């Protein structure tokens, strides 16, 4: 009843581009305790990626402006720190959702890699704006969530599984952008790409379009990071 | 689909320019 | 805080596309009682047009979903409830603007450009209310819009040349008011045509600081005209 | 500038749709 209503509201909110509404509705579905279906899991992920993404995008614009007038620079810091506070509230809600509901209520290996990769993602977004001891904490938790998700995927999923591929794509981005290590980044990405291509027979009718798309994104990232 | 590839390229590009 | 600080915050908000912050900074500047400069007035206007505009588009999407719900299930009721949520947000935003206009902006200036600017602004936001209002409230919103547009229309003909961008932009929006709100296409096309023809007959009055704007609004007046025929 | 005309034209067009 309320779940089906909330999912419809989330669908209407996404159409109306009101992604804060969409995240709120999908948050309520998650807090009802049940394991999210594949449609619900996608709705929640799309909602919060739009919600956190708006603040990441705003933060980046202000950051470039800051770097490019004593009182103006002082003001740029305050508006950026306002956005950073918003960023942390969004990530902490999502990471709470993961640690109380999504991850523990995750039963099959595929969902566990999905939600652990999510935890690494949102800890990574914190690391983009974090500082000091908080940054070292977020970086460690992000890297650890990615690594644990990575080990499960190597043991339970084919190299062409879109969740395994998208996990490798983001883990490589974590090495490039959060740590200052372009070589691991390029190293992880190529390996991931090469294993998927080495196993092109594993592509399945349900996601070959998604598998190939992420394979192409790994390649695009590799070109950008070497050209 | 080419939208996602273009979106990804622009998001990844900001960091390379921001730190250089 | 201080006015000079708030305008910088408003400028940063616009760059970050955080227009809700941008209207907030400009609403606070307006509430300080002093007359807004042209840049401040533009900053306030762009902010609220983005803020009210976001809900107008969302309202338009949900309304379109409603009129395409053949599957007449619970989705229709949910769409109604969600549309009414957006409509409530829309009404609060317009009411914030109309309060600002009627408590500060319209009284704070006696020159005809500020008077036409802020009266046209009042017509716009009463127009946005009428797009979703119904019953006894809409007849209040509509004629209130027409009255603000009408007064701005009279002042503009008496103090501005037909190529003035504010005067042209008022004719553009007043013509839209006849088409979309008053369901009167003949006047919308007529009002837009006379405003364009008056500006064209008076092209020598173009100014170095506005010819790009004057001609842009002239082109939009034409675009609306052809689209409507 | 040519975008501004596109935004207005697409915005003005929706009303014809919903009114018909
Ligand atoms: N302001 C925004 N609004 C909506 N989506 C965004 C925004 N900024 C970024 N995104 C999306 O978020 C993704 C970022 O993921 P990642 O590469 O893990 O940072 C991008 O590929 C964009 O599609
Ligand atoms: N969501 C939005 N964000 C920014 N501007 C918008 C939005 N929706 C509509 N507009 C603009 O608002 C104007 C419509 O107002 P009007 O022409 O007075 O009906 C056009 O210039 C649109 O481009």
């Amino acid at each position: 009843m309320d779940k089906s209503e909330l999912v419809q509201k989330a669908k209407l909110a996404e159409q109306a581009e009101r992604y804060d509404d969409m995240a709120a509705a999908m948050k309520a579905v998650t807090e009802q305790g049940h394991e999210l279906s594949n449609e619900e899991r996608n709705l929640l992920s799309v909602a919060y990626k739009n919600v956190v993404g708006a603040r990441r995008s705003s933060w980046r614009v202000i950051s470039s402006i800051e770097q490019k007038n004593e009182k103006k620079q002082q003001m740029g810091k305050e508006y950026r720190e306002k956005i950073e506070a918003e960023l942390q509230d969004i990530c902490n809600d999502v990471l709470e959702l993961l640690d109380k509901y999504l991850i523990p209520n995750a039963t099959q290996p595929e969902s566990k890699v999905f939600y652990l990769k999510m935890k690494g993602d949102y800890f990574r977004y914190l690391s983009e704006v974090a500082s000091g001891d908080n940054k070292q904490t977020t970086v460690s938790n992000s890297q650890q969530a990615y690594q644990e998700a990575f080990e499960i995927s190597k043991k339970e999923m084919q190299p062409t599984h879109p969740i395994r591929l998208g996990l490798a794509l983001n883990f490589s981005v974590f090495y490039y952008e959060i740590l200052n290590s372009p070589e691991k980044a390029c190293s992880l990405a190529k390996t991931a790409f090469d294993e998927a291509i080495a196993e092109l027979d594993t592509l399945n009718e349900e996601s070959y379009k998604d598998s190939t798309l992420i394979m192409q994104l790994l390649r695009d990232n590799l070109t950008l990071w070497t050209s | 689909r080419d939208k996602i590839r273009l979106n990804n390229a622009i998001w990844r590009a900001w960091y390379i320019q921001y730190v250089q």
